[PDB]
RNA sequence: UUUACUUAUUCAAUGAAGCGGAGCUGGAAUUCAUUUUCCACGUUCUAGCAUUCAAGGUCCCAUUCGGGGCUGAUCCGGGUU
RNA sequence: GAUGGGGAAGCUCCGUUUCAAAGGCCUGAUUUUAUGCAGGCCACCAUCGAAAGGGAAUCCGGUUAAGAUUCCGGAACCUGG
């Protein structure tokens, strides 16, 4: 204690060169790394015309929790299920002469841009569920307009990766209900009904929304600057 | 993403590098030696001044291969004869083949040497 | 399917939506090397039309040419 | 029909500048947070000719802030400035000749020198000897600093760009007669080769345009047009007059 | 250097073969006078305030 | 025609190091004393020195070695400027 | 004069540290193997370019028809280990 003593450095300009800090709002990011944050960021910057934008309203965490809640209930096929469903199908078939009804009817969640697409054009879909980070967004801008006008009822949900977690895919981008069962159904008619309250009541106020325009940090702060001098005084 | 990163400048991660695990074989037989000591030493040079050194400097005088170094032919002087060798001296003649002129330890006799081996 | 709606879409190139997508691509390619290897098709159904598929073998780069 | 010299000088095969034993580009420091928000000192260890420089250079010797080490910058040196003196460079730094300050925090009437034209572009004005910028005024909104150029002209340059106090040394070097081609090729054999230099006039017509006739003579208008093309841009380029100059500079 | 010994190339001082005998002298005085003033010009300013 | 904005584009620099907005403190104008405002914010007699996650303080563990976290060095926005 | 990049229909051109994720040598620990993970330190950069520039270290005597600071005898020096 006596033979240790206090030599606290003065960290100013011009002395006790500096300690290490974090630089990481400093950091020369790789080419790839700036590019996707530069162009996040310009998706904001500039105005989004109301087909896009629409999907910057995702189902919320409780809904959305709810909503795979039940959708992992129907999930596809694995390998090892379509495998023993396909010995207790042939080896039952060839012994009884049974006209492959071996299986009952089966009970998935459907999956499949084109096959989504069309199931909401012939109506059979009950419920879909759009991806809100489809990279190329053009495949699922007309989703949301598409089961509007076939009155499906349709929610923009955060995650291709999690669709694709429910289809045993890694992205899925679609994930539609169009056969429910009976102990599920009213789950299925509350979360529907939810789900319309939160997209599909509100598209015809959307589709009048620009997004986007949002400044960045430093522009926002000289823009507030400015209105509580010049607007305020 | 919260990491402190003390420093602006971005490298690149090391990652791990596996080492070759070819399918086959590149070359299917390895080469055998391409430089032995019986093409290392090609022929003594028996030439009036290459003898008159054999005689009295106890120096053995070769033609070896262009390919070979010091160390190349006094393993070979070593294998193919049984005689240390004091010191290696190599030039290129100027009919492009390489002469060595071998001193031998003073152990060995390379008049004896020379005899055993056949020309005198 | 889908490829109908996005051929029909494609087509109107001077619409809001279309003109957003097309600045913020633009932007990104020119960011992005002169010639590159793209990781799909901006645009599947274009490239299904030129008889791309969707299977090992088939390579997509994008190409950036003065004017 | 023949490439002319002005024409032969861009290729830069013959015409570059002879650089070898040049101590270096002469750059005030980089502009950074020391010298933005505070000051920095550092030490002229030498006062030393530069080849092809009219003007003696100052090796300053500054501590790195960020890493343990010195850094070594090659000032304009500034009449007055010696071997030893602390000069100290940043917004907080004082008026005193050779330190560095933003054109911003010095009063109207200083001089100075080495000015950068724009903040961090490290000294672009009043870098040969015996020239200097005059500080006129200040326009602290939308903060810029009216300054005289040694030509006479009228700058707006931004009040974060930095000059050095004081004059460039070596003043008064044009006043000596040469008196001899052998000191002018001297002067220029560590500059470029630019001399000695042969009249267009007696030259042949394909060497130049004042090449050729029975007498040396120009034949036309040495005025040359401003939007003349390469080639024809020889003699007086885009004059707005000729003749002994007599009268007051500094038209306004 | 590199072939002969350590005393061959220094000089049993401070500085050794790198700075002469009166410029270390000049380093300590600096040194030593630098730092009282630094002591003195501390409790200038605190006893100023 | 004049003006604004920044993300397109353009210019420049840096090992993309301290940017922007708040906050602490230091003398100041007054408040409807809530709150409103300005400046500064560890360095200037001297050709010295300044680097080891900086000592110190505090907390945890783990012991014959010590190691780690916070603070020292305010908070937030990840827009390098 | 490659690379990274950009230009050019192209043969190729520019550019030489430049708008690049450009790196291996020190070692605690790893020693399920002195290694990848993982404590902790450092790079604004390929390569070519001088038999007169820079540069580690050899001299004497003798010896051949023709080699000699190279061989022989003696006596040293430098580098790496
Ligand atoms: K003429
Ligand atoms: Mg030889
Ligand atoms: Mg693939
Ligand atoms: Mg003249
Ligand atoms: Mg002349
Ligand atoms: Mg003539
Ligand atoms: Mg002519
Ligand atoms: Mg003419
Ligand atoms: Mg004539
Ligand atoms: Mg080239
Ligand atoms: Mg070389
Ligand atoms: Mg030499
Ligand atoms: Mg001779
Ligand atoms: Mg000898």
């Amino acid at each position: 204690n006596p033979l240790t003593h206090s030599t606290p450095k003065n960290f100013g300009i011009g002395q006790a060169v500096q300690p290490k800090r974090n630089l990481s709002r400093y950091v020369k990011w790789p080419e790839y790394v700036r590019v996707q944050r530069q162009k996040k960021i310009l998706s904001i910057r500039l105005k989004v015309p109301p087909t896009i934008a629409q999907f910057q309203y995702t189902l919320d965490r409780n809904t959305a929790a709810e909503t795979f809640k039940l959708f992992n209930k129907y999930r596809p096929e694995t390998a090892a299920e379509k495998k023993e469903r396909l010995t207790k199908e042939a080896a039952a078939v060839a012994e009884g002469k049974s006209k492959q009804d071996a299986s009952p009817k089966p009970y998935a969640v459907k999956y499949g841009l084109n096959h989504v697409v069309a199931l909401i054009e012939n109506k059979k879909a009950k419920l879909v569920l759009i991806a809100n980070d489809v990279d190329p967004i053009e495949l699922v801008v007309f989703l949301p307009a598409l089961c509007k006008k076939m009155g499906v009822p349709y929610a923009i949900v955060k995650g291709k990766a999690r669709l694709g977690t429910l289809v045993n895919q890694k992205t899925s981008a679609v994930a539609a209900l169009t056969e429910v069962r009976a102990e599920d159904e009213a789950a299925l008619a509350k979360l529907v009904s939810t789900i319309d309250a939160n997209f599909a009541d509100k598209y015809d106020e959307v589709k009048k929304h620009w997004g986007g325009g949002i400044l960045g940090n430093k522009a926002q702060a000289k823009m507030d600057k400015r209105a509580k001098n010049s607007d305020s005084a | 993403a919260l990491k402190v990163r003390t420093s602006a400048t971005f490298r690149l991660p090391k990652t791990l590098k596996l080492a070759r695990a070819p399918k086959y074989a590149s070359k299917a037989v390895p080469h055998y030696n391409r430089l032995d000591s019986y093409k290392v030493i090609e022929q003594p040079i028996t030439s009036e001044t290459a003898m008159k050194k054999v005689e009295d400097g106890n120096i053995l005088v070769f033609q070896v291969s262009m390919k070979a170094n010091k160390y190349q032919i006094k393993k070979a002087v070593k294998e193919l004869y049984e005689v240390d060798v004091l010191k290696v001296n190599t030039l290129v003649r100027p009919n492009g083949t390489k002469k060595a002129y071998v001193r031998l330890t003073a152990d060995y006799d390379a008049l004896d040497i020379a005899n055993r081996i056949g020309y005198i | 399917g889908a490829y109908k709606y996005l051929e029909e879409l494609q087509r109107k190139k001077q619409s809001d939506v279309l003109r957003f997508l097309q600045r913020v691509r633009v932007w990104e390619y020119r960011q992005k090397n002169v010639i590159h290897r793209a990781a799909r098709p901006t645009r599947p159904d274009k490239a299904r039309r030129l008889g791309y598929k969707a299977k090992q073998g088939f390579v997509i780069y994008r190409v950036r040419v003065r004017r | 029909g023949r490439v002319i010299r002005n024409q032969r000088k861009g290729a830069g095969s013959i015409f570059t500048s002879h650089t070898r034993l040049r101590q270096g580009a002469a750059k005030l420091r980089t502009l950074d947070y020391a010298e933005r928000h505070g000051y920095i000192r550092g030490i002229v260890k030498q006062i030393v000719h530069d080849s092809g420089r009219g003007a003696p250079l100052a090796k300053v010797v500054f501590r790195d802030p960020y890493k343990y080490r010195l850094r070594e910058e090659i000032f304009i040196a500034n009449e007055g400035v010696h071997t030893g003196q602390f000069i100290y460079a940043g917004k907080k730094a004082s008026l005193n000749v050779g330190n560095v300050l933003p054109l911003g925090s010095v009063p109207e009437g200083t001089i100075v020198s080495n000015v950068e034209e724009k903040p961090g572009d490290r000294g672009a004005l009043a870098r040969a000897s015996g020239n200097y910028v005059i500080i006129i005024g200040h326009n602290p909104d939308e903060n810029k600093t009216r300054v005289r150029l040694p030509s006479g002209a009228k700058k707006v340059i931004s009040s974060d760009a930095r000059g050095v106090i004081g004059v460039i040394a070596g003043g008064g070097r044009v006043d000596k007669p040469l008196l001899k081609a052998g000191r002018a090729f001297h002067k220029y054999r560590l500059k470029r080769n630019s001399w000695p230099k042969t009249r267009g006039v007696a030259m042949n017509p394909v060497d130049h345009p004042h090449g050729g006739g029975n007498h040396q003579h120009i034949g036309k208008a040495s005025t040359i047009s401003r939007g003349a093309v390469s080639g024809q841009k020889a003699g007086l380029i885009a004059a707005r007059r000729t003749g002994l100059l007599r009268g007051s500079q500094k038209t306004q | 250097y590199a072939t002969v010994s350590k005393t061959h190339k220094t000089v049993s001082r401070a500085y050794g073969g790198s700075r002469c005998a009166n410029c270390v002298k000049e380093r300590i005085i600096r040194a030593f006078l630098i730092e009282e003033q630094k002591i003195v010009k501390k409790v200038v300013k605190e006893q100023t305030e």
